[PDB]
């Protein structure tokens, strides 16, 4: 019968792995490098687009930071199809929070939910898991700022800064280095372009090959905004920082 | 849940000492209407059982077909079907018995009242009832309907206990059984004059009568009958 | 070889192998005989044992009261098969107020055997059936292959070594075929056929299993000391 | 639906999906179980490769089932996170219908249904897997500590381990803990938890935590200077 | 709008002695006014020495029956032949009238034979499964005037030792079982009289340890 | 690979074939039937020393009439003990009465064959089914994976069965008494076990028609081994 | 019987590449040149007219299809793999958006959902991806003019100017000469025809050639008068005889 | 068919345990039925439940409840609460409502936990916790008697005679309770039976001994 066809996608190795989600990871560490930094008044978000065309149009393009609700923004490193998939479910699953509870969902909450879909894949139905890790960058009022990751294993983790995709290796130890408890937004918008212009595999960083985000309470008066950067602020905050 | 629309009346039966009758007018009623003239209640199965047939007309053609084809079935792979595994009256009406039973408790009726008439294979007389309530009985004489009211007493006059059986012929048997259709013609408002008789001997075997007529019939007396007290014209 | 990994799959002089290797299965089981005159059939099995510690694996099934087989190989697809039978013998009763001719019972355990062999995923039955009875048109005696081969016979048997039971019954076939009213006579055939197939053991009180059905006999089996006659 | 038989006999009679679940037990954490006269201490391992990390959000190695029952686990981390919800499903559900909290022995038999089930269900894996499950019945001041393991198998324990480098933690456990005089008091159980993960963790720094559960639903989790102090006691008199 | 229910009539009477146990029936089958059978058997041997009957709606009486017997075929099948006890096939029928709690069987239904300790018995259902065990029990359409004749001779009630001044009761004893044949005959003719649904004949079973006998009465056909 | 439900070319199920070798490897089991009752005992094997032994559960009730001892991957038994004390119970709730061991043990012996591609392997663990009835008497029962199951005056499963078998082949007849046998198995487990036998890595149980299925105390055990340790050094 | 195959047909290798995905890009690779050009007040996409036989009539088969009234889509790669995936973008533009919000999508959210089904047969049960890659041209009220790719794995990317398929490599430097922001829609359609000369081997001219746009309203289009708001369709396939006229002037 | 019948039930906690005392009495509209019903049901040798409302639906229920009890103490190796099992029973009804189910039941234990319990169940879902608890038609006569001699330090002679009083106060006023009195006493160690009583006979003899009913000649 068809017996003869499967791959058998949930099933351990004899080293006690789960053969699909190591081969997932693979795939995840070719993709653009995404980093998140977690400050004492706000998150930064920044990521890399994958080898960037001079005729693609970057202004209304979405790649890499994706909107989960007013609150809560996720960086992407993999297949931008299955993440979509994955990023519609989470929309979904924060609105009947809200319709539940009359109240914004709490961010753990949304990354254990959608880690524990990852999960599933892996354990049972055969099909090959999601070749994604998500960086979570979001706000509620029990743990004020948060940075989680997931990968393909459905396994979840908190963080205060940290990267996934391509080059995380060297991208977490100039990380390591340079971070400290007491910082600001504005010092973590400098150490997350400062990151990428130097794990980066491109010749020199530009505006057009990033996607940059930052969640504040800069807003009037205790409440958060979530801002998606346009490629002309992209282009004065490079130059602010001095790296062109 | 329903309703019956189109109709037939009546059926009669009795055992006799080698066999059993069976009797049904051709009529269809819709109603009051007498609408429909040519049909045909006693449905033979093989040549040793009768199913007679009354109520809703289109609930007794369901049950023709079901009878058609359970003996196309009984002949599949059975060198013996014409012989010792042929279809037997008991074992015709247990399978219908269970359709109305079931048919009754998935409340959706066959909404009839059926007589099964036969000669079983060691030669015993088969003649047993069953109703769309799936209620079944045994007697020496059957009927359905007004000729459970009217022929009964009549039949039961003949053969009123088991032991009168074997003193009953099939000529006798046969007169009371034409004697009640009139009787039926009478006083049935939903009956008509043609009707057809069958008999299913152990010796002679199966004898399919169609197109007999009530006949001898008393009218002459009506004219003598004026007003309805006092009149005298 | 190739050819074998499922039942779906005919190999390339067109046989089925995982049907083969269900019969093979049957080879392997204990022998069992059966025969049958115009008035009787009769079914002879021989048990068999764990050790002297553990009991008789019981070959004899009853059915109905007019019909029971015995079995060779897998027990508990003989259970299966059996059980398949008995609600059967039990709708032919209850719907049409008749009892179930062995012809159609053969027809009916053909056919569910079949559909196991059609479709991947299932497999063969792995057990061999022996049916007798008494019905409408006289005593009747059946062999069941898992392939889904019913055939009617006079006499046969099954299991290891059977081959020299079916040869005895083959030279005494014009003898047994006239045992008529009279079961004990049957039976001593039945028992005399089964020692043919006998290698260092003989037949115990607890060992031989024996049933037989009839004209005015329901099908009824006969285990421990009230086979001690026939031996 | 996805039928496969993943989980299936070999020739000399192991299912080898099982005994390979057990390898990514054997990848995880180091995770420790010690009961004492009046409490039971969970002693967990934290890998010291990930720094920059958030420990107020990150997900603690110790769950709650109820308030008188935790579970603490070694393998793969997004399994047990299924286990533990079935778990606190199964504690409220018990709670509704014989109004009365799980026996911590009830509540292991319920986990370990679950992983033995996915070992003979067809579509699905073994869970990567193993839990230690401690805690107190209700109205009881006995300690219990019971061990759970991919195959489904569960069984009661003085003091037990699982995970990486476990069989020396179990060596060590094995001529330190006596069954005639288990430790008396709260500091003794802590202590020897301790000492235990202290022959395979590394540092006394944020790798290792310490859970204790006494009677009546008293559970607390200690810090990292309340832990310090007892490692740097040990090494103290370790030195002699 | 379609009625499931039909009411075929007829009453039927269960008493149990020492050593034995009868049920008895009459044969009279009707709807309405109509008599549509004189003999129609209700009370019927369904193996290991039970005797049963479901009076009523005779559709649901008889595929009750049917059911039970069906139900002791395959007890035998799967308890190696064991012979199924009054006591149950009387837990066994409770749970065939309730498993239709929402649908009712629209019968009463007595069973009887003999006890594990060869002692009669006699067990009466409620249409939706309620059992007893009981000395005597009538059921059907003249029940009401069938039993309070047998609390009185059976059971001795309101029958007081005379000259006792009405404090001595009259002793509790076993009936032969020619007197319980006389006290059947004579409730069932006294039934008939008063009863319209009641008459044609009677059938009564009697139950030992040597097996099931059947006796036949005529009673009055008017 | 290949289908769960495959013959060989022998006419066996590899799979069943498969779970006997995974019973091999399972803890001794040793069952013993008389006309006084039926003695079950089984040997605890403990993985470590720190385990403590009174929680290893091989011995288990079904009805008060029916005990189990089981051998292999013990935690396949769970679903088996499940549906034997459901089957055993509606059986009572149905027909007012005990249930008979033999239905018992073919009821569970029909889950054995649901497998295939219903569960995805056969179980991996065999049981010894003791009880009482009325007809039959005192009996056991070695219930199998195949769907086999063979009544036995005596027997022995698990690592040491063979050994232990051949053992009960000289040392049974059918006038032991209920004390003669509770030694007997004790006897035979000491012989096969690896480590010393004791009260608390060897469990004993019985089933009798007056008081039921009862699993032995610690205690109760221990006094039969110190009574077997003299017996053996009396000649 | 029944559908035994609920597994994954594409799996990642031990590399971390998904075989079926890379080879469907392939079968694309293999297919016939197709391009898009967005100009500042319309839209242009285009492809080779690749006649499999003399005798075959090129009308009936339809390399340019109408989506809605303001979009419209072009491949490359395997033909009877588009022609459902129209069938079904199509359909899911009614039922899951102009039967909930009474108006035709946007651009961008039509292309979102064929990139979506397109998504799951890279991962559902017992099929294979489709062998093809769009490019879907369009207008909205809000979002103006817009181009998009979507390929088999499901990934979309919005473009000024690409190209698909056999010599896509030449075509899309060609058009980076060739593209500024100020284009107008008669100067992108030139542009066009230009790039696909090159591709094209044998005969070049309006029956050889399939050409459509998305740029003004089309009121001689809609097929009734009386509604002010309904205008007509953005969509318009340029007809033989008007290709013909602008390679005159090529 | 007819489900709705007379009855008269009651159980009340004291000192001792719990006493059980029900009549004996079936009624099909006026026909008296049968006057050797048996309203306690025993559940297993520690618990009890009476029957009042559907006959059936208590006996069914209520040995089915015996079955999940059995399974329960052979899961957990102790004996189930009156609370749990109580609760399985009232969970079950509450599935089936609406759909006709009746049913009025008093699920009567001791055990070590609780002490002595009594859980008033009902087939509209109801699940109450109580020390008295009166049911059936004839519940109000019992409840009068009950509620102006009751005390918790009776002892175990003087309650079974109350419970039996209680019943013989309905009997006597009720046209649908009677026949007979059926006693139990529930302790830790199990249920005790203590016997049938005719009423016709347990009338008089109140009536002399007592001096009550001085409204009957007798
Ligand atoms: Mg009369």
């Amino acid at each position: 019968g068809s017996r003869r066809y499967d791959s058998r996608t949930t099933i351990f190795s004899p080293e006690g792995r789960l053969y699909q989600v190591e081969y997932a990871l693979e795939s995840i560490s070719h993709a653009g490098t995404a980093i998140g930094i977690m400050a004492s008044d706000g998150i930064v978000l920044a990521a890399e687009r994958k080898v960037t065309s001079t005729l693609l149009e970057q202004d209304t393009s979405t790649e890499k930071l994706y909107k989960l609700n007013d609150k809560i923004a996720v960086a992407v490193a993999g297949l931008t199809a299955d993440a979509e998939i994955l990023i519609n479910t989470a929309r979904i699953h924060a609105q009947n929070y809200l319709k539940t509870y009359n109240e914004d969902i709490p961010v753990e909450i949304l990354v254990r939910r959608l880690s524990d879909i990852k999960q599933g894949y892996t354990q049972h139905g055969g099909l090959r898991p999601f070749g994604v890790s998500f960086i979570y960058a979001g706000y509620d009022d029990r743990y004020g700022y948060q940075l989680y990751t997931s990968n393909p294993s459905g396994n979840y983790t908190g963080w205060k800064a940290i990267s996934v995709g391509a080059n995380t290796s060297a991208a977490q130890t100039l990380l390591q280095m340079d971070y400290k408890d007491d910082m600001k937004v504005d010092d973590a918008i400098e150490l997350a372009l400062k990151t990428l212009s130097k794990t980066t595999d491109s010749s020199a960083l530009t505006y057009d090959r990033l996607e940059f985000a930052t969640i504040r309470k800069g807003a009037n008066d205790g409440e958060v905004y979530q801002k998606i950067f346009k490629p002309q602020e992209i282009k004065d905050i490079l130059v602010k920082t001095g790296i062109t | 849940t329903q309703q019956p629309i189109v109709t037939g009346t009546s059926v009669i039966s009795m055992k006799y000492d080698n066999g059993v009758i069976i009797a049904a007018d051709n009529l269809g009623s819709y109603g009051s209407l007498l609408r429909f003239n040519g049909v045909e209640r006693l449905i033979p199965v093989g040549d040793n059982t009768v199913v007679g047939i009354s109520g809703d007309i289109s609930d007794m053609q369901h049950i023709e077909r079901l009878l058609k084809d359970l003996v196309t079935e009984n002949a599949y792979d059975n060198p013996l079907a014409d012989a010792e595994e042929a279809l037997e009256p008991s074992y015709i009406f247990e399978y219908l018995a269970t359709v109305m039973y079931q048919r009754r408790s998935k409340m959706n009726p066959l909404w009839n009242a059926i007589i099964v008439a036969g000669v079983q294979s060691n030669g015993d007389q088969f003649l047993r009832y069953v109703n769309l309530l799936g209620v079944t009985y045994s007697s020496p004489t059957l009927a359905t309907g007004f000729g459970a009211h009217m022929a009964n007493p009549l039949l039961r006059k003949v053969v009123d206990r088991e032991s009168d059986i074997p003193k009953t012929t099939v000529q006798v048997a046969e007169e009371a059984i034409v004697n009640a259709m009139r009787v039926l013609y009478y006083r049935d408002a939903r009956s008509s004059r043609n009707f057809s008789l069958a008999i299913i001997d152990k010796n002679t075997g199966l004898t399919f009568k169609k197109n007999l007529q009530v006949e001898n019939m008393k009218w002459d007396f009506a004219k003598d009958i004026k007003g309805y007290g006092t009149q005298k014209i | 070889n190739n050819y074998d990994g499922d039942t779906v799959t005919f190999s390339p002089t067109g046989r089925l192998f995982q049907v083969e290797y269900a019969l093979e299965a049957i080879k392997q089981g204990s022998v069992t005989v059966g025969l049958r005159s115009n008035t009787h059939a009769v079914l002879v099995a021989l048990k068999r044992n764990a050790d002297e510690l553990s009991s008789y694996q019981k070959k004899i099934i009853k059915c109905d009261e007019h019909m029971g087989l015995s079995l060779a190989g897998l027990a508990p697809d003989a259970r299966v098969l059996s059980n398949y039978l008995r609600q059967q013998c039990n709708y032919s009763s209850l719907v049409f107020n008749r009892k179930l001719a062995v012809e159609r019972a053969g027809h009916l355990l053909c056919d569910k055997a079949q559909k196991n062999t059609q479709s991947y995923g299932g497999r063969p039955y792995g057990v061999g059936l022996l049916i007798i009875g008494y019905d409408k048109s006289g005593a009747h005696l059946l062999e069941f292959q898992p392939s889904g081969n019913v055939t009617e016979l006079y006499g046969t048997a099954i299991g290891a070594r059977s081959q020299g039971a079916k040869t005895y019954l083959e030279r005494t076939l014009d003898t047994f075929i006239k045992i008529d009213g009279n079961p004990d006579e049957l039976i001593k055939a039945g028992v005399e056929a089964i020692s043919q197939s006998l290698r260092d053991e003989s037949l115990t009180v607890d060992n031989l299993s024996i049933a037989i059905v009839g004209k005015d006999t329901p099908f009824t089996i006969y285990d421990g000391e009230a086979v001690a006659k026939y031996i | 639906g996805y039928d496969r038989a993943l989980s299936i006999f070999s020739p000399d009679g192991h299912i080898f999906q099982v005994e390979y679940a057990l390898e990514a037990v054997k990848r995880g954490t180091c995770a420790v179980g010690v009961k004492g006269k009046n409490c039971v201490v969970l002693g967990c391992e934290r890998r010291s490769t990930l720094k920059l990390q958030d420990t107020r959000i990150t997900p603690s190695k110790v769950s709650k089932i109820d308030s008188h029952v935790v579970l603490s686990f070694s393998g793969l981390n997004a399994d047990s996170r299924i286990l533990i919800e079935k778990a606190r499903v199964e504690a409220q559900s018990h709670r509704l219908t014989l109004e009365d909290p799980v026996t911590v022995e009830y509540l292991t038999r319920y986990v370990a249904g679950v992983q033995q089930r996915y070992t003979q269900s067809g579509g699905v894996r073994p869970f990567g897997v193993s839990t230690l499950i401690a805690g107190f019945d209700p109205r009881d001041d006995e300690p219990k500590l019971y061990q759970t393991e991919p195959s489904g198998i569960y069984s009661s324990w003085s003091a037990q381990t699982i995970g990486r480098n476990s069989k020396t933690v179990r060596e060590f456990l094995e001529k330190n803990y006596d069954r005639k005089e288990p430790p008396a008091t709260v500091e003794e159980c802590v202590k020897l938890t301790v000492r235990s993960l202290l022959e395979v963790v590394q540092t006394g720094a944020k790798n290792i935590e310490i859970t204790v559960v006494k009677p009546d639903s008293d559970i607390v989790a200690l810090s990292s200077e309340e832990i310090n102090q007892y490692v740097t006691q040990i090494e103290q008199e370790k030195q002699e | 709008q379609f009625n499931p229910y039909g009411d075929n009539g007829g009453t039927i009477l269960g008493i149990a002695g020492e050593d034995f146990a009868v049920l008895a029936g009459d044969t009279r089958n009707i709807t309405d006014y109509s008599i549509n059978s004189r003999y129609e058997p209700k009370v019927f041997d369904c193996g290991d020495n039970i005797v049963m009957s479901a009076n009523g709606f005779a559709a649901d009486g008889d595929a009750l029956v049917k059911r039970f017997k069906n139900s002791v075929k395959w007890y035998h099948f799967d308890h190696n032949d064991k012979k199924l006890s009054i006591n149950s096939a009387a837990r066994n029928i409770q749970h065939l009238l309730y498993g239709k709690r929402f649908f009712p069987y629209y019968v009463h239904t007595i069973i009887a034979g003999l006890d594990e300790d060869g002692k009669g018995a006699v067990y009466s259902f409620d249409p939706v499964g309620s059992y007893e065990r009981e000395q005597c029990r009538a059921g059907g359409a003249a029940a009401s005037l069938i039993m309070p004749f047998l609390d009185n001779q059976v059971n001795f009630k309101n029958q007081y030792e005379p000259g006792t001044n009405g404090k001595v009761k009259k002793p509790l004893k076993y009936l032969s079982v020619e007197e319980v044949i006389k006290l059947v005959r004579d409730s069932f003719t006294s039934a008939t009289e008063r009863h319209i649904q009641v008459g044609d004949g009677l059938e009564i079973l009697i139950v030992t340890k040597d097996g099931v006998r059947k006796e036949f009465y005529e009673l009055k056909r008017d | 690979d290949r289908g769960v439900s495959t013959f060989s070319p022998e006419g066996r199920l590899f799979q069943v074939e498969y779970s006997l070798e995974a019973i091999k490897l399972g803890s001794t089991a040793i069952g013993i039937a008389t006309k006084e009752g039926v003695v079950l005992g089984v040997e605890k094997r403990a993985t470590s020393p720190l385990l403590e032994s009174d929680s290893i559960e091989k011995i288990v009730e079904i009805d008060r009439h029916i005990g189990c001892a089981m051998s292999g991957l013990t935690a396949d038994a769970r679903s088996m003990i499940e549906h034997a004390r459901t089957a055993a119970v509606t059986h009572n709730l149905y027909y007012d009465e005990d249930i008979n061991v033999e239905s018992l043990t073919q009821s569970v012996c029909d889950l054995a064959l649901r497998f295939g591609e219903l569960m995805s392997r056969p179980f991996g663990v065999a049981l010894l089914i003791a009880g009482h009835d009325a007809d039959d008497g005192y009996q056991l029962f070695h219930a199998e994976p195949s769907g086999t199951f063979y009544r036995y005056n005596a027997k022995a499963i698990g690592s040491g069965s063979e050994g232990a078998q051949a053992e009960l082949l000289n040392e049974w007849h059918s006038s032991l008494t209920l004390k003669e046998a509770e030694l007997l198995v004790l006897k035979i487990l000491k012989q096969v076990m690896e480590e010393k036998l004791d009260e608390n890595n060897a469990q004993l149980s019985c089933i009798t028609k007056q008081d039921g299925f009862k699993i032995y105390d610690n205690e109760k055990t221990a006094e039969l081994i110190k009574e077997l340790k003299e017996k053996e050094a009396a000649e | 019987m029944t559908d035994r195959y609920s597994f994954s047909l594409t799996t990642f290798s031990p590399s971390g590449k998904l075989g079926q995905i890379d080879y469907a890009l392939t079968a694309v690779k293999q297919g016939v040149t197709s391009l898009g050009i967005k100009a500042t007040n319309g839209v242009v996409i285009a492809t080779e007219k690749k006649s499999s036989s003399p005798l075959a009539m090129s009308e009936t088969l339809s390399k340019v299809s109408l989506l809605t009234p303001d979009i419209g889509a072009v491949y490359s790669g395997m033909g009877p793999d588009y022609r459902v995936l129209v069938d079904k973008s199509r359909k899911v533009a009614h039922t899951s958006y102009k039967r909930i919000y009474g108006e035709y999508p946007p651009t961008k959210l039509l292309v979102s959902e064929v990139a979506k089904i397109m998504q799951e047969a890279t991962q559902s049960g017992g099929v294979r991806p489709f062998g093809v890659s769009l490019l879907i041209a369009g207008h909205d009220e809000f979002n103006g003019f817009s181009l998009y790719q979507v390929d088999p794995s499901g990934s979309y990317f919005p473009w000024k100017a690409t190209a698909i398929g056999k010599g896509s490599v030449a075509a899309k430097t060609f058009l980076e000469k060739r593209w500024n922001d100020e284009l107008e829609l008669e100067d992108a359609i030139h542009i066009a025809l230009l790039t696909l000369k090159e591709s094209v081997e044998g005969e070049f001219n309006g029956d050889t050639i399939e050409l459509a746009i998305i740029g003004d309203e089309n009121p001689d289009l809609l097929g009734y008068t009386g509604i002010p708001t309904d205008k007509g369709p953005r969509f318009r396939k340029l007809t033989s005889q008007e290709i013909n006229d602008r390679l005159e002037a090529l | 068919i007819k489900i709705a019948t007379g009855a008269t039930t009651l159980a009340f906690r004291f000192q001792g345990g719990i006493i059980v005392a029900v009549d004996s009495r079936a009624t099909a509209g006026n026909w008296v039925a049968s006057q050797t019903v048996k309203k306690v049901i025993e559940i297993n040798p520690f618990l009890l439940g009476t029957m009042a409302g559907g006959a059936a639906d208590c006996q069914f229920w209520e040995t089915w409840l015996g079955s999940q009890c059995r399974l329960h103490e052979l899961r957990e190796k102790e004996r189930i609460s009156v609370a749990a099992a109580s609760k399985i029973l009232s969970n079950l009804v509450y599935q089936y409502k609406g759909a006709g189910l009746s049913m009025g039941t008093m699920i009567c234990g001791y055990t070590r936990k609780e002490g002595p319990t009594i859980y008033y169940v009902d087939s509209d879902g109801t699940r109450l916790k109580g020390d008295i608890f009166c049911v059936g038609s004839g519940q109000t006569f019992a409840y009068g008697v009950l509620d102006s001699n009751y005390k918790w330090d009776l002892s175990v002679e003087d309650a079974l005679y109350l419970g039996k009083r209680s019943i013989l106060a309905a009997a006597h006023r009720d046209a649908y309770s009677g026949g007979s009195v059926n006693l139990y006493h529930v302790t830790e160690d199990g249920w005790i039976y203590h016997g049938n009583h005719d009423v016709g006979e347990l009338f008089w003899k109140v009536k002399e001994e007592e001096g009550s009913f001085n409204n009957v000649i007798g």
